[PDB]
C-alpha cells in the first residue's frame, strides 16, 4: 500500500537549516507531484511548498519563499525540504503526503536554547486498592524541552486503560508529562507493568518498572 | 488569496450539517476544491477529490458542492466519531501556491480520579509533584481546585484541557508543583474536581 | 407514503455518464407497476433477487436511469475491461444490486428520444511525465471524472476533449474520448436498483 514516512525533524537553530527527507512507497513515485505543509503546535494547517512530480516547476508560499527550496529523486522515490534560514513560525508538524494518501509528520521545533534529558519518576499504586476492584499506575517524566516524549507499557503488550496526557509547559520552559494505565487490583502483585518512556530529540531510552512502595 | 472558513459547527447525531468555504475567483472558480478531516491526534486524510468525488473508503454520507465564489461540505447522518477539524484547500494560480481554510471544527454532541503523590525518587531529586487524573467524563468540562492541608492553592498549579479519549469520553490531568518541603511539612494535601456541579476529592499524606 | 418514479417518465433520458439518481425513503413501492410499463430485455441482480427486490423493506432504495442501447449488454459487467464500466456507470459492489435493461413501447410516449446513444471510450490522466497515460475509472455511486469535458451528448464518433490541470488538481493533463450509436426504433434504457437495510428505519417498504 501506499505509505508515506517524513524524517529529518528535530532541534534546529533559527537562521539554521534543516532539510527534511520523505521515504514513499507503493506506488508509482515519479508519476504524482508532492506537496510539502506544516502544523505549528495546536495550530491549522499551512501550505509550504510544491514540486512536479519531475522536479520541474516549483512553488512556494510567501512564508517560506526565498528560505525553503524543494526537491525530489524520482530514483530515490524520496522528497526533500531544504529549509533555510529557520524561523520561530517554522516550529510545526511537517507532512509528506501527495494528496489522496497521507503520513505521520516529523516535528521540527526552533532552535532552541540548551536542553535535555527528561527525568522520570514512577506514579505508584496505593496498598488501599479497592479490595476486589480497580487500581491504577503511571510514570511521570518531568522537566523537559521539546517535544515529544513517547511512553508505551509492556513494550506496547498492553494497551486497555492506558491514557496518555498532553505535555505541560512549566514556568522553568521544560515540559513535563504523564501516562497511566487503569489494571485490576488482583493482578498488581502478579503482573509485571514497565513504561518505555523515549525522548528522541536527546536520545533517551527509560524502562521503568512501577510497583508498590 | 484566502479561503474563509467557519471557525465550527455542530449538530445531534442523524443530523445533517453544512460547512462553507469562501474564497476568490483565482482561487476558488477556475481550481477545484477539496475537503479533508483531522481527527484529534492523527494526521490528515483525503474526504473529498475533485470538488465531488469520493476516493475509495470515503462513506456517501459526505457530499461536496461547488459554486462560483463558494464551496461546501454536507455531512448528512452525522456521527460522533465525525468530531473533527474539517479543512478546505483551492489554489492561487497568481500567487502560485495552495491556500488552506481556517479549518471548521465540527463537535458531535461521572469523572474517574487518581491521585498520585510525589515520588521518593522526586523527592531524592529534590523536587515534589501532585498529579491528579481524570478520565472518562462528559460532557468534556469540569473544574478543578488544590488544598495544602484545608486551605486553597493557586501557586504552581497547572491543569490540562480536556480531551476526547478513543471512547469519546474525555481525559484531563493536573499537577501541582510544590518543594520538599511543602509536601513534608503539611499534614496533606488534597485535589477536588467538579463536574457537572458535583464534587469528587482525594486526599494524600507524607 | 408512495414513492414516486414519476420523473423517469417526463422527457428525454440522460446518457449512461449522466444517469439520473432517484433516492427514495420513507415510502412505499410497486416495483412491477413500474416494470409493466416497459419490454423488460434483461433483469439481472446480485446479492438479490428479482423477486426478493419487488417485496422487502429497505432503509434506502436509489434508481439510476439512462438511455442504453441493448447491444451493450455485455459491457455492463465490471468483468472484462468495458469503458461502461471503468468510465461511465458502475454500482456499488457492496450493498445488493440490480441492473434492468429494457425497451420503451411505442404506447409509452412521454419518454422522448435522443439523437443516439452516446458514452465514455476513454478517461485517462496523462501524467506529467507526458508519456504515461493513468486511467481514471468511476467509482461507485460516482460520475466519471471525466464529466466536466464531455458534453451530456458525444458530437461525433471519436472527439477529444482534454483539460490542463492546476498544481491543487495534480497538474498535467485529463484525457477523454467519446463514442456514438446510431438510434434503435423504439428507445432503449438501462436501471440500476441499490438498496440498504439497518436496525430501525427500513421504511422503504412495498405497497401492500
Amino acid at each position: 500500500g501506499v505509505q508515506l514516512v517524513e524524517s529529518g525533524g528535530g532541534l534546529v537553530q533559527p537562521g539554521r537549516s534543516l532539510r527534511l527527507s520523505c521515504a514513499a512507497s507503493g506506488f508509482t513515485f515519479s508519476n504524482y507531484a508532492m506537496y510539502w505543509v506544516r502544523q505549528a503546535p495546536g495550530k491549522g494547517l499551512e501550505w509550504v511548498a510544491l514540486i512536479s512530480y519531475d522536479i520541474s516547476t516549483d512553488y512556494y508560499a510567501d512564508s517560506v519563499k526565498g528560505r525553503f527550496t524543494i526537491s525530489r529523486d524520482n530514483s530515490k522515490n524520496t522528497i526533500y525540504l531544504q529549509m533555510n534560514n529557520l524561523r520561530t513560525e517554522d516550529t510545526a508538524l511537517y507532512y509528506c503526503a501527495g494528496n489522496d494518501y497521507w503520513g505521520q509528520g516529523t516535528l521540527v521545533t526552533v532552535s532552541s536554547a540548551s536542553t535535555k534529558g527528561p527525568s522520570v519518576f514512577p506514579l505508584a499504586p496505593s496498598s488501599k486498592s479497592t479490595s476486589g476492584g480497580t487500581a491504577a499506575l503511571g510514570c511521570l517524566v518531568k522537566d523537559y524541552f521539546p517535544e515529544p516524549v513517547t511512553v508505551s507499557w509492556n513494550s506496547g503488550a498492553l494497551t486497555s486503560g492506558v491514557h496518555t496526557f498532553p505535555a505541560v509547559l512549566q514556568s522553568s520552559g521544560l515540559y513535563s508529562l504523564s501516562s497511566v494505565v487503569t489494571v485490576p487490583s488482583s493482578s498488581l502483585g502478579t503482573q509485571t507493568y514497565i513504561c518505555n518512556v523515549n525522548h528522541k530529540p536527546s536520545n533517551t531510552k527509560v524502562d521503568k518498572k512501577v510497583e508498590p512502595k | 488569496s484566502v479561503l474563509t472558513q467557519s471557525p465550527s459547527a455542530s449538530g445531534t447525531p442523524g443530523q445533517r450539517v453544512t460547512i462553507s468555504c469562501s474564497g476568490s475567483s483565482s482561487n476558488i472558480g477556475n481550481n477545484y476544491v477539496y475537503w479533508y478531516q483531522q481527527l484529534p491526534g492523527t494526521a490528515p486524510k483525503l474526504l473529498i477529490y475533485w470538488n465531488d468525488q469520493r476516493p475509495s473508503g470515503v462513506p456517501d454520507r459526505f457530499s461536496g458542492s461547488k459554486s462560483g465564489t463558494s464551496a461546501s461540505l454536507a455531512i448528512s447522518g452525522l456521527r460522533s466519531e465525525d468530531e473533527a477539524d474539517y479543512y478546505c484547500a483551492a489554489w492561487d494560480d497568481s500567487l502560485s501556491g495552495a491556500v488552506f481554510g481556517g479549518g471548521t471544527q465540527l463537535t458531535v454532541l461521572a469523572p474517574s480520579v487518581t491521585l498520585f503523590p510525589p515520588s521518593s525518587e522526586e523527592l531524592q531529586a529534590n523536587k515534589a509533584t501532585l498529579v491528579c487524573l481524570i478520565s472518562d467524563f462528559y460532557p468534556g468540562a469540569v473544574t478543578v481546585a488544590w488544598k495544602a492541608d484545608s486551605s486553597p492553592v493557586k501557586a504552581g498549579v497547572e491543569t490540562t484541557t480536556p480531551s476526547k479519549q478513543s471512547n469519546n469520553k474525555y481525559a484531563a490531568s493536573s499537577y501541582l508543583s510544590l518543594t520538599p518541603e511543602q509536601w513534608k511539612s503539611h499534614r496533606s494535601y488534597s485535589c477536588q474536581v467538579t463536574h457537572e456541579g458535583s464534587t469528587v476529592e482525594k486526599t494524600v499524606a507524607p | 407514503v408512495e414513492c414516486d418514479f414519476s420523473p423517469l417518465l417526463s422527457g428525454t433520458p440522460p446518457q449512461v455518464y449522466n444517469f439520473k439518481r432517484l433516492v427514495f425513503t420513507n415510502c412505499n413501492y410497486n416495483l412491477t407497476k413500474l416494470l409493466s410499463l416497459f419490454s423488460v430485455n434483461d433483469f439481472t441482480c446480485s446479492q438479490i433477487s428479482p423477486a426478493a427486490i419487488a417485496s422487502n423493506c429497505y432503509s434506502s432504495l436509489i434508481l439510476d436511469y439512462f438511455s442504453y442501447p441493448l447491444s451493450m449488454k455485455s459491457d455492463l459487467s465490471v468483468s472484462s475491461a468495458g469503458p461502461i464500466s471503468q468510465f461511465n456507470y458502475k454500482q456499488s459492489f457492496s450493498n445488493p444490486t440490480c441492473l434492468i435493461l429494457a425497451t420503451v413501447p411505442h404506447n409509452l410516449t412521454t419518454i422522448t428520444k435522443p439523437l443516439k446513444y452516446s458514452y465514455i471510450n476513454k478517461c485517462s490522466r496523462l501524467l506529467s511525465d507526458d508519456r504515461t497515460e493513468v486511467p481514471q475509472l468511476v467509482n461507485a455511486n460516482q460520475y466519471s471524472p471525466c464529466v466536466s469535458i464531455v458534453p451530456s451528448t458525444v458530437w461525433e464518433d471519436g472527439d477529444y476533449y482534454r483539460k490542463q490541470l492546476s498544481p491543487l488538481e495534480g497538474g498535467g493533463w485529463l484525457v477523454a474520448s467519446g463514442s456514438t450509436v446510431a438510434m434503435t426504433e423504439q428507445l432503449q434504457m438501462g436501471f440500476g436498483i441499490t438498496v440498504q437495510y439497518g436496525t430501525d428505519t427500513n421504511s422503504v417498504c412495498p405497497k401492500l
